[PDB]
Order: C-alpha cells, then structure tokens, then sequence
C-alpha cells in the first residue's frame, strides 16, 4: 500500500502505482532504497523522479536495477518527471531501450 | 557559493635553475570545461600538478573552492584531494588486475556502496570508453590506445567535482578521440563535473571547452573562446594553433566589444 520513507538527502513514497522519488539519488545516499528495492517496486508501473535533483551513475544503476525487479513481476513500468540530465548520463552510456524507458 | 573552483593567482614555478611559470593567474569555472594548451614541454602537466596541491608554487596562491592550497594543513589537503581526480599519462594500470578490476578499484576503495550496483556502474564506465567487451582482459594483453582508455575509465570512475585530463585523446584514432571527446561533454553536462583538459588535440578540445587558455615563454599569452583566438593576430599563438610560423589571421576580420553588439547604447 502507500509506504513513505523520508532521509535527510533522500526520500520515496509508493502511492498505488507510481513510486515517486525526492532529494539525491547519490552512491552515499541511496543504499536504503537499495535495501528495500523489492517493496518499493511491488505492483508499480510507474517511477516518478520529478522531484529528484541529482542522480550519479550509481543512482542510475540503481534506477536501472529497480526497472527490472519491477517487470519481472509483470509490470512495464513508465518514466516520469526525468530531468534531462539523467537522459544525457543515459546517452553517455548508451543505455539500450529495454533497460530504461525514454 | 564560488564561481570559480580553481583561482591561481600569480602563480610563478621554478624548477633548479630554469623557470617554469612566471606570475601567471588563471581561473577554472565551476562546472565548467576548460582548455589548457601550449607547446610541449612547457609544464602543463606540472600545472596540474599544482592544482593537485602535489606540488607547491614558489609564490603566489592556488584556491580550491576558496581555500588556499599551498596554506593548507595536511589533513585538510588530504581531505580536500577527495573531490579531485587526475588522470596523467605516466600513470599506469595495476599489472595483477585485469581492466574491470582496475576500473572497479576506487568505487571499490572509497563508494562503499552495493556489489550489483558497482557492478553495472563498472559496466557502464567500460562502455563510455569502448572497453566492455575487454573487461577480462590483463594490462599486459592490451594495446597502447586500449590501456590509455582504462587509465581514463578508472580516472572517471569516482566523478569527483573537479577532474584534470593530461592529454586524453592521444594515441586514439579518430573515430575513438571524438568518442572520448563526447564521453568529457556528456559527463560534464549531465554531472556537473568541472573539467581542466590539457591537450594538443587543438579543434577537438576547443569544440567542447567554455574557456581555454594558452600558456607559452613562461606565462598566458592568450584566452577566451575558440573565436576569439582564431581572430588573435599575436605570433605566439599563431604559430602555436596554426603551426606555421607568419601564417595569415584565418579569422581575418576581428570583432568589437559583444557586450556593446547585444546591448547597444
């Protein structure tokens, strides 16, 4: 159901469907929403970084890691609110299209 | 918050009885690129030296996001060297180590983060440079543009705010040195990584730098934007970007002050 989870640099809140990220998606902050990657993921179809400054290449991978968990349930998940500079650190990587939506 | 993440100002270096720099002042924006460039031998690996704290300035002062370094305390420059990253060319890869554990050893020493995560972060680092598929391989079974690549791949792997480039591109074809040319863009605009390239690869590194500098007979004989400094008539710098010596303006119709172009009146 809802779940909110709130840190200094970085908090998540699951409403429904759409798991909605705030703050820093940083390799020294985001090691508690990689510890509960598979509740934050359950029965979403969508990620919403709208309200997320900064996200580093270990954020991404994270963000990466946490698509797939979420369809090998069953469920292709949608991107929203992406600031275009995770869509460049994307193009910088050459991130295929079925890793992260664009 | 500070404009300028690295200020020298009138710097002079010395080294036994020749000089190296004298009295030169120059500044590196926050999260900006820039260019610094010059013939060889004139110590602009020294420069990064410099910046790096590693060595110290006869004179003058080098402030790092405000902090003098040459006045700095140890442990304050320790701590302080932990937002830098420098990639020289006599550095080399760990022998014993194949390519991805090289790439993987300082998210390893200082990210503390989750192995899977580290992981797809070190894939994607040997694909910013073309290395993916050499990940398995040792130093030893590389060629010389390969092993020049993951001595860069490892240099961005911790994305500090500040890092130095000594000559990026060389040993590189072309096709590769415009890729690296991308990877320098892509990192500083979706990181906000400021970024000091030094590199004889002139168009290359002047079609991504926001300011560039050229340093020759001990000082800054010229800045400012890849315009500018193909409408500069000094010989120095003429001959630097054009090679020859006495060879025309290629921009020979110099421009008036922009400020007054915009904002007439």
């Amino acid at each position: 159901e809802n779940l909110y989870f709130q840190s200094e640099s970085l908090s998540w809140m699951q409403t429904g469907d759409t798991l909605a990220l705030s703050g820093e998606l940083d390799q020294d902050v985001l090691l508690p929403l990689w510890e509960m990657r598979e509740e934050a993921v359950k029965g979403i179809t969508c990620i919403d970084l709208s309200r997320v400054s900064r996200v580093d290449t270990g954020g991404l991978a994270l963000l990466l890691h946490l698509i797939d968990l979420a369809k090998k349930q069953g469920n292709n998940v949608t991107l929203q609110g992406v600031n275009d500079k995770v869509y460049t650190l994307a193009k910088l990587y050459n991130l295929p299209a079925d890793v992260l939506p664009r | 918050s500070v404009a300028n993440l690295v200020d020298m100002r009138d710097v002079s270096f010395t080294r036994g009885n020749r000089c190296i720099f004298d009295n030169i002042s120059l500044t590196v924006p926050r999260g900006k690129i820039t260019a610094i460039m010059g013939p060889s031998g004139i110590g602009k690996t020294t420069l990064l030296r410099l910046i790096g704290g590693q060595i110290a300035p006869d004179h003058g002062e080098i402030l790092f996001d405000g902090e003098n370094i040459p006045a700095m305390s140890r442990s304050r420059l320790y701590t302080v060297r932990k937002r830098m990253s420098m990639l020289f060319q006599s550095g080399a890869l760990f022998t014993d180590m194949n390519v991805f554990d090289n790439v993987a050893y300082p998210l390893r020493e200082h990210t503390q983060l989750p192995a899977p995560l580290l992981h797809s972060t070190v894939m994607m680092k040997l694909e910013a440079v073309g290395l993916r598929g050499a990940a398995k391989l040792m130093p030893s079974e590389l060629s010389g543009g390969m092993a020049r690549r993951a001595a860069l791949a490892r240099a961005i792997a911790l994305e500090p705010d500040l890092i130095m480039f000594d000559e990026p591109f060389v040993g590189q074809d072309p096709i590769t040195m415009g890729v690296l040319v991308k990877l320098i863009s892509e990192l500083n605009s979706a990181l906000g990584v400021t970024c000091v390239v030094v590199s004889h690869d002139v168009p290359e590194v002047l079609s991504i730098a926001d300011h560039a500098w050229i340093l020759a007979d001990k000082k800054i004989v010229a800045h400012g934007s890849a315009q500018a400094l193909q409408a500069n008539p000094d010989p120095r710098v003429r001959q630097f970007l054009d090679g020859i010596a006495d060879g025309p303006v290629p921009f020979r119709y110099p421009a008036g002050d922009y400020h007054a172009d915009l904002l007439p009146g």
